[PDB]
Parts: C-alpha cells; sequence; structure tokens
C-alpha cells in the first residue's frame, strides 16, 4: 500500500467534515495531484486541482465551494464537505491525471461513499 | 519458293495477376479514439 485515504463519514445536513488522500514519495506528487469526486447517478467531477506552477485555479463552478490544502508530513490532503442535500449522492475516489483524458488516469480501489 | 521461313514469334500472354503479402497485419488505435473522455484543450496528447 502506497496511497490511502482518511476521514469522512455520515454528513448531517449543515455539518462539517474532514477528508484526505495520501501518496508515497515526493516525486509521486510531482508534478500534479488533483482532487476528484465521483457519484452514483450524478456525473463524476473533479474536486480541486493544484498546478505545479504555483497558481491554483479551481473550476469556475467548483471554485467557491471546496477548500483545498496539502500536507506532506503524512502526505495527507485536507478535504471538507459542507451542507450536502438529498440530491448530491457522491462516491469519492482519489484518481490522478484527469486532465489527460481516460488514457492517463490511475484506477485502484478507492472507497465507496453514500450521501443520503 | 519452297522452304521453311520464320515469320514471327508468339508468347503465352499472362492471365490474371496476383499479389501475395504476409500475416500479422495489426497496434490498438481504438485505445486513442475509444477513450471515454478527452482532456482539456491546454493538455493536448501525443499518443505516439
Ligand atoms: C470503439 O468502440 C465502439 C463501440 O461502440 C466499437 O464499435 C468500435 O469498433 C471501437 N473501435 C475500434 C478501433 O475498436
Amino acid at each position: 500500500v502506497q496511497l490511502v485515504e482518511s476521514g469522512g463519514g455520515l454528513v448531517q445536513p449543515g455539518g462539517s467534515l474532514r477528508l484526505s488522500c495520501a501518496a508515497s514519495d515526493s516525486s509521486f506528487y510531482d508534478y500534479e495531484m488533483s482532487w476528484v469526486r465521483q457519484a452514483p447517478g450524478k456525473a463524476q467531477e473533479w474536486i480541486g486541482s493544484m498546478y505545479p506552477s504555483g497558481r491554483t485555479y479551481i473550476n469556475p463552478s467548483l471554485k467557491s465551494l471546496v477548500t483545498i490544502s496539502r500536507d506532506n508530513s503524512k502526505n495527507t490532503l485536507y478535504l471538507q464537505l459542507n451542507s450536502l442535500r438529498a440530491e448530491d449522492t457522491a462516491m469519492y475516489y482519489c484518481v490522478s491525471n484527469w486532465a489527460s483524458g481516460s488514457t492517463g488516469d490511475y484506477w485502484g480501489q478507492g472507497t465507496l461513499v453514500t450521501v443520503s | 519458293e519452297k522452304g521453311i521461313y520464320q515469320t514471327s514469334n508468339f508468347r503465352v500472354q499472362p492471365t490474371e495477376s496476383i499479389v501475395r503479402f504476409p500475416n500479422i497485419t495489426n497496434c490498438p488505435f481504438g485505445e486513442v479514439f475509444n477513450a471515454t473522455r478527452f482532456a482539456s484543450v491546454y493538455a493536448w496528447n501525443r499518443k505516439r
């Protein structure tokens, strides 16, 4: 095992939550490590992205809802969920290289998330 | 006059022509076009 995820669970509507993903080495984060969600029913979408040039530009539709930060001590990666409603059932995977199409993304096992 | 005279030549003209080439006429070009999603227009890929 070289990458893991930590945090998450039941989401009381209007409550706060913590989520994370990890990596193995500093070269693994090089150069891009972007957050991504998936969802049963709702289309898959990428959560956050940290570009290697120092400038971070989240999606114009997803740049005002998620805060993204990186901690390399555990290789952890803070993620928070706020005010989920009954229409946002999402299942979270930590998959890299989504700005490369479906030819560079890495698929493992991930975790299954249900939001009621 | 009497004698044996050579007039012309005659060749057996060739019938239908053929061409033969080997096996193993292939790489998976589908893996380029049958990708589920394409990337951003600032990340053009050269799948060599
Ligand atoms: C790509 O996927 C479609 C499935 O509808 C298939 O018909 C097509 O033959 C595939 N292309 C190649 C080169 O395999």
